[PDB]
């Protein structure tokens, strides 16, 4: 190895984005799904 | 021809070749270092300590 | 503290870390074309190529 | 200061992540020969004729099986015990048919963990270690080599050895029962004691050290977390566990010394499978176990049946329908 | 078929060699005991 | 007659990429009680 | 031959010397006996090639693609005995004995396995004249066997003359009045006897060793497994070699 | 299109041996 | 012929469970950056 990288940041992600992605991915899921049942 | 009774499988003569370089090439580079030591040197233990 | 989107920018300041990057971009390319390859084979047939 | 010195001062050297070491010279080229032929074999390879009548046993994921189904086949009885490498067979088509990877593979294979046997005991010497660790896993090297090597020796064929698989085991393990009578055995039922007491004393041991550690967590951490790594104080009161083997059967039966406690754990398993590994050996040159059929009659004379001519039929049925269609003649001799 | 069977040879004999002039080169003096 | 790669389309989409986005959820919220030092950190 | 002759068994063995046929020396004429029978006729093909669609620039006409046979040294027939009678016109062969069946497997572009009996039971030669010479010419019929005895067991454990004739481990599809007849083709295991037709050239001949030899082609059908698929026409070339008495 | 599922749980059972040998938590003393 | 619902008990077999445990993993981690108090706490 060599030395601890001093780049090293933390993520963040508040409860008011999970909600936004969550929704994000059902409303494509039930967009999409129709099509791809065909 | 697998059941012939032939020395190391060696069928034909260009296999010899290549024994006699693999055994040579590694020999040479230990007669470097273990190579031309002093052939004359005991000692009284059961493990030898002499050199490198 | 960074975002979700910006998750990938520590390697801006960091030339070592950026060809692992760049290299592991190139080791998921080059293992798609080898396992799509080989997916294709499974599939095709050469009975008739007319 | 010479480059063989710089080269054996670091194959040598335990100071590499894995020790690769003398045997590591021919065990690491062997294995991952073994391996990388075995993974392409196991998933594409086409039907191998094993029984050397030409019909051709599939045994690969791409010529539709699964795990379970699925086996690197042996070689062919046309081949039998002939040495059949690459370079002897005028094409790889003539070799993947003949059952050619299952040569390559098990070759490769037993040289390899016999060096990876070697590889255990070099670097105990390098290490300071008394040596013996590699003596104990002898006896999984002493089983690998009974089926697939000694077994098909005295049996004359590649083609009666241990099929790569996972269905291809309990063929082997039961027309092996039919033709050699395995669980009359004494040696097939001194590994059986082998690995239920191995797993017993396991088991056994195992709890009487998790009863007895010593208070040095709290009761929201794990339990693991009361010993720190190259501690030098004891992690269990082995006097509190001693006097409760001690009255659960009695005084006498407990051992107070924690090192012929601990050698006894390597010796009940590992002799047990040094004497069962000599068993299929011994049957592997049709010395069968036990036949104790039509052994018990009457005064009259007419045969009165035991659990030996029950287990009799059991092994005609398999007898009759091994290999339905390679025999012609009325005793199987191979 | 006789272009792999000199691929082999070469390189069995090259670890083969490895293997029986690495015990030849003082290895038991090879120990954390001394030298 | 639907195709019966859809299933594995869909609910896949639906799972692995909304199981991610609550794994950034859990880990902020982790890094949040860590550096709180009470009860919880550890 | 008689090189042949001079060697020992420990000496051809391992050595594929044995598969190959003799090479007979020098061209003359030799005329058979009214009692004259062959003694040792060899067959042993060079060359394999199954009737195929091939995929030519534009079109698919039926052309033969070679193949590589994969049953390792086991092709050649041997010891093939019969009286050679001599009728009027031409001279004909009747094989009556001998080592006349030597199953093989050849594979095809593709990965497709073909088996094949390659045999000459009961074969009527028949060629021009009455003495053997260089220019010499014959040919005829034979029977090909099924490649199977139908005593032979399916993965299932179904033959024509044993085994069981259901699906064994399927014991649902004998339910209705319609049974398992949708699958009766693999149930009904049939043996198969086809035809095959061989053309030999003599081309060179002792008279003073009674020996000839020469050049053939033979053509046949591959098997079908007792009526499981569509077989194949099989065509062979090779060299032959028969000692006349 | 069944045997490609047996392929990836093999395959990724190797990942997971790969990366518990090379990338384990190095057990330290102190 | 292979059971259709098959493939979504296998790669829901493998997939739930095993992103499940590398989440217990992520907030492990996220505790210990959590607490360490630097460059990563936040
Ligand atoms: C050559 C390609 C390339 C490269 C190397 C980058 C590199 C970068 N971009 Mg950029 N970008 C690109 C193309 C590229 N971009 C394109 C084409 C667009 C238009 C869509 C953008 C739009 C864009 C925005 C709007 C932003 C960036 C940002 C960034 C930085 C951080 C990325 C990050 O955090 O994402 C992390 C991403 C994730 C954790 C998950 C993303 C999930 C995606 C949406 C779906 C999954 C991807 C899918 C599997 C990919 C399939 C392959 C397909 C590309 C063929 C980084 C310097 C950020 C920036 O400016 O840095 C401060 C930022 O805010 N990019
Ligand atoms: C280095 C480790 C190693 C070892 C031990 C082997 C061993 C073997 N391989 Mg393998 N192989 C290896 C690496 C290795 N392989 C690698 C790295 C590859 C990838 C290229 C292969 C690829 C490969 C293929 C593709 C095939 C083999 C095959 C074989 C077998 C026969 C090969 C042969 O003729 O050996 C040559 C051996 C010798 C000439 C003998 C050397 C022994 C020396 C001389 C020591 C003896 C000392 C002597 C007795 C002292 C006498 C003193 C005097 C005074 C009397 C054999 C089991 C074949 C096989 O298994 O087919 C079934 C086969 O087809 N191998
Ligand atoms: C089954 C494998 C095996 C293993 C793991 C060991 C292990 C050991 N042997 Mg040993 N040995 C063996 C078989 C084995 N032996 C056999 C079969 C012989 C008789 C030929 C010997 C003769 C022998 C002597 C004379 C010496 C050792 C020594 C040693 C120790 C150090 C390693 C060394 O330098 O030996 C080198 C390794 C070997 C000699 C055997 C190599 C075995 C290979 C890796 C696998 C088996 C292949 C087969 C036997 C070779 C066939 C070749 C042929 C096909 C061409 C170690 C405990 C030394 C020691 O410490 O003694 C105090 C020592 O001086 N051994
Ligand atoms: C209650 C039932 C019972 C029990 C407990 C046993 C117990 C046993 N039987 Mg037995 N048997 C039974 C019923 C039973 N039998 C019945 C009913 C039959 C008749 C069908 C048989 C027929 C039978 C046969 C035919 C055989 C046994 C054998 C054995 C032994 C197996 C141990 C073994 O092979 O490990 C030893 C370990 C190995 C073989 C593995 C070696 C692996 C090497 C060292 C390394 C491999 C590494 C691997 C590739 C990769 C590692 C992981 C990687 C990611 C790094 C054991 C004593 C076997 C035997 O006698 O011993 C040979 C045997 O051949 N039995
Ligand atoms: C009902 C419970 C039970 C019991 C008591 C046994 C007992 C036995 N089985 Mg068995 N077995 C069982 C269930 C049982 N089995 C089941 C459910 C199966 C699977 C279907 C098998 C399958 C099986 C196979 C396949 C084989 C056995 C064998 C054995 C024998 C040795 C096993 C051994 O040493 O294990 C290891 C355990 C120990 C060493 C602990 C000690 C066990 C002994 C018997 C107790 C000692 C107490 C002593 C007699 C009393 C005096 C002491 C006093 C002074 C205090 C032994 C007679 C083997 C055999 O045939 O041997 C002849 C054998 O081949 N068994
Ligand atoms: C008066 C009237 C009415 C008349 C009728 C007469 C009458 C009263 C009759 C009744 C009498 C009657 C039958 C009573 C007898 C009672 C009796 C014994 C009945 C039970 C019957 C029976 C079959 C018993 C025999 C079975 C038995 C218990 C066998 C014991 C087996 C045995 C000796 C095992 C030892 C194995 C062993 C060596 C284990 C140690 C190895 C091991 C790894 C242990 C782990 C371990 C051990 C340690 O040591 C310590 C330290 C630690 C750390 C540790 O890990
Ligand atoms: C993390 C998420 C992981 C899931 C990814 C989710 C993606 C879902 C969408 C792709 C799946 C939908 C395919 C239909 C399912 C189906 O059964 O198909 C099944 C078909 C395969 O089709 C099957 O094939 C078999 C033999 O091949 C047999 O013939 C079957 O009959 C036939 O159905 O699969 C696909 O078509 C997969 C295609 C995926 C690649 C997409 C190519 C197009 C991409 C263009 C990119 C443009 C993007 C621009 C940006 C916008
Ligand atoms: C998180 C993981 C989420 C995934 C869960 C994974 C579980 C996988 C195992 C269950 C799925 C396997 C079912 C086969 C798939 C299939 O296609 O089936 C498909 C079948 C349905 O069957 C379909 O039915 C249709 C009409 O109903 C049509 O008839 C179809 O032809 C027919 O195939 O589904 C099941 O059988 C699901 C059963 C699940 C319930 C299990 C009951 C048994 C439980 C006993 C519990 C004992 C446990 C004791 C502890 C041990
Ligand atoms: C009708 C015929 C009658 C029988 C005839 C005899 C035939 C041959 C018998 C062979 C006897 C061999 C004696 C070996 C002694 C020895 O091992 O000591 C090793 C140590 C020494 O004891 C330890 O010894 C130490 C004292 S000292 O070393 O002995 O001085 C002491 O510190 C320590 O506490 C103590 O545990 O003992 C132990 O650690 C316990 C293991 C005992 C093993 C012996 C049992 C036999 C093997 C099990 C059966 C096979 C297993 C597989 C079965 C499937
Ligand atoms: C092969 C591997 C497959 C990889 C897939 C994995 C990645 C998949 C998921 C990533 C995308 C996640 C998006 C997160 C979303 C997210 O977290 O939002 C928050 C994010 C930025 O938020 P901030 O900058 O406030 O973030 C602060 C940080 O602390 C957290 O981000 O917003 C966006 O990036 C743009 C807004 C998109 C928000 C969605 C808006 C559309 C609303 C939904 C519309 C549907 C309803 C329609 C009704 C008609
Ligand atoms: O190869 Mn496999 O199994 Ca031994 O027995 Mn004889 O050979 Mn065949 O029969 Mn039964
Ligand atoms: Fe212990």
């Amino acid at each position: 190895m060599t030395g601890p990288n001093p780049n090293k940041q933390a993520v963040e992600l508040n409860r008011t984005s999970l909600y936004w992605g969550l929704l994000l991915i059902f409303v494509l899921a039930v967009l999409f799904s129709s099509y791809f049942f065909n | 021809t697998e059941g012939t009774n032939e020395w190391f499988g060696v069928d034909d003569l260009r296999l010899l070749a290549v024994l006699f370089l693999g055994h040579w090439a590694i020999l040479s580079l230990w007669l470097g270092s273990y190579g031309d030591s002093n052939e004359d040197e005991d000692f009284f233990g059961e493990i030898d300590y002499s050199a490198r | 503290a960074l975002p979700w989107y910006r998750v990938h920018t520590v390697v801006l300041n960091d030339p070592g870390r950026l060809i692992a990057v760049h290299l592991m971009h190139t080791a998921l390319v080059a293992g798609w074309a080898g396992s799509m390859a080989l997916y294709e084979l499974a599939v095709f047939d050469p009975s008739d190529p007319v | 200061v010479s480059l063989w010195e710089r080269f054996c001062a670091w194959i040598t050297s335990t100071e590499n992540r894995l020790y690769i070491g003398w045997f590591g010279c021919l065990m690491f080229p062997t294995l991952l020969t073994a391996t990388s032929c075995f993974i392409i074999a196991f998933i594409a390879a086409p039907p191998v004729d094993i029984d050397g009548i030409r019909e051709p046993v599939a045994g690969s994921l791409l010529y539709g099986n699964n795990i379970i189904s699925g086996a690197v086949v042996p070689s062919s009885n046309a081949i039998g015990m002939h040495f059949y490498p690459i370079w002897e067979a005028a094409s790889i088509d003539e070799w993947l048919y003949n059952g050619g990877p299952y040569q390559l593979i098990v070759l490769h294979f037993l040289l390899g963990v016999s060096a990876y046997m070697g590889r255990e005991w070099e670097l105990s010497y390098r290490l300071g270690m008394r040596p013996w660790i590699f003596v104990a896993f002898s006896a999984p090297v002493a089983a690998a080599s009974a089926v697939f090597l000694v077994y098909p020796i005295g049996q004359g064929s590649f083609s009666d050895g241990m099929p790569l698989g996972i269905s291809g085991t309990f063929n082997f393990m039961l027309v092996f029962q039919a033709e050699h009578n395995i669980l009359m055995h004494p040696f097939h039922m001194a590994g059986v004691a082998g690995v239920f007491g191995g797993s017993l004393f396991s088991a056994m041991h195992g709890s009487l050290v998790t009863s007895s550690l010593i208070r040095e967590t709290t009761e929201n951490e794990s339990t693991n977390y009361g010993y720190k790594f190259g501690q030098e104080e004891e992690t269990y009161n082995i006097v509190a566990a001693h006097g409760y083997f001690g009255r659960l059967i009695f005084q006498y039966a407990s051992f107070n010394n924690s090192r012929a406690l601990h050698f006894f754990l390597a010796l009940w398993p590992v002799v047990g499978i040094w004497i069962t590994s000599m068993g299929i050996s011994t049957m592997a040159f049709n010395l069968n176990g036990f036949n104790f059929n039509q052994s018990v009659v009457d005064s009259q004379g007419r045969v009165i049946n035991t659990w030996a001519d029950i287990l009799n039929r059991a092994n005609l049925g398999i007898e009759v329908m091994h290999e339905r269609n390679a025999h012609n003649f009325p005793l199987d001799l191979a | 078929m006789l272009t792999l069977k000199i691929l082999v040879y070469t390189t069995v004999i090259f670890f083969v060699s490895l293997f029986i002039f690495g015990f030849l080169s003082s290895d038991p003096s090879r120990n954390p005991n001394r030298k | 007659e639907v195709q019966f790669g859809a299933y594995l389309a869909v609910l896949l989409g639906t799972f692995l990429p909304a199981l991610f986005l609550v794994n950034l959820f859990i880990q902020t919220e982790a890094r949040k009680a860590g550096k709180a030092g009470g009860q919880d950190s550890d | 031959k008689s090189q042949i002759n001079e060697l020992s068994y420990l000496q051809v063995k391992g050595t594929g010397l044995a598969n190959r046929c003799a090479e007979v020396v020098g061209e003359d004429s030799i005329k058979p006996k009214p009692g004259a029978k062959l003694v040792d006729m060899c067959i042993e093909p060079k060359a394999w090639a199954v009737e195929e669609e091939v995929g030519k620039a534009g079109k698919t006409e039926k052309k033969f693609v070679n193949s590589k046979v994969m049953t390792r040294q086991t092709y050649t027939l041997d010891a093939i005995e019969g009286p050679i009678t001599v009728d009027g016109g031409k001279i004909t062969f009747n094989e009556k004995e001998g080592i006349d069946y030597a199953a093989t497997t050849v594979q095809l572009p593709g990965g497709e396995r073909v088996p094949f009996l390659f045999t000459v039971k009961d074969l009527v030669a028949k060629g021009n004249g009455d003495t053997f010479k260089p220019g010499f010419q014959m040919g005829g019929d034979f029977n090909t066997p099924s490649y199977r005895t139908g005593l032979f067991l399916d993965p299932k454990g179904r033959g024509g003359t044993t085994g069981y004739d259901m699906a064994v481990a399927l014991p649902a599809l004998q339910l209705g009045e319609e049974g398992d007849a949708e699958l009766f083709g693999e149930n009904n295991k049939v043996f198969d006897i086809t035809q095959g037709r061989i053309e030999m050239e003599v081309n060179k001949v002792n008279a003073e060793d009674s020996e000839i030899g020469g050049v053939f082609v033979a053509t046949q059908l591959s098997d079908t497994d007792m009526g499981s698929k569509t077989p194949k026409k099989v065509l062979t070339k090779g060299i032959f070699y028969a000692k006349v008495d | 299109m069944e045997a490609l599922v047996y392929t990836f749980l093999l395959i990724g059972t190797l990942m997971v041996i790969f990366f518990a040998v090379f990338f384990r938590e190095t057990p330290r003393i102190l």
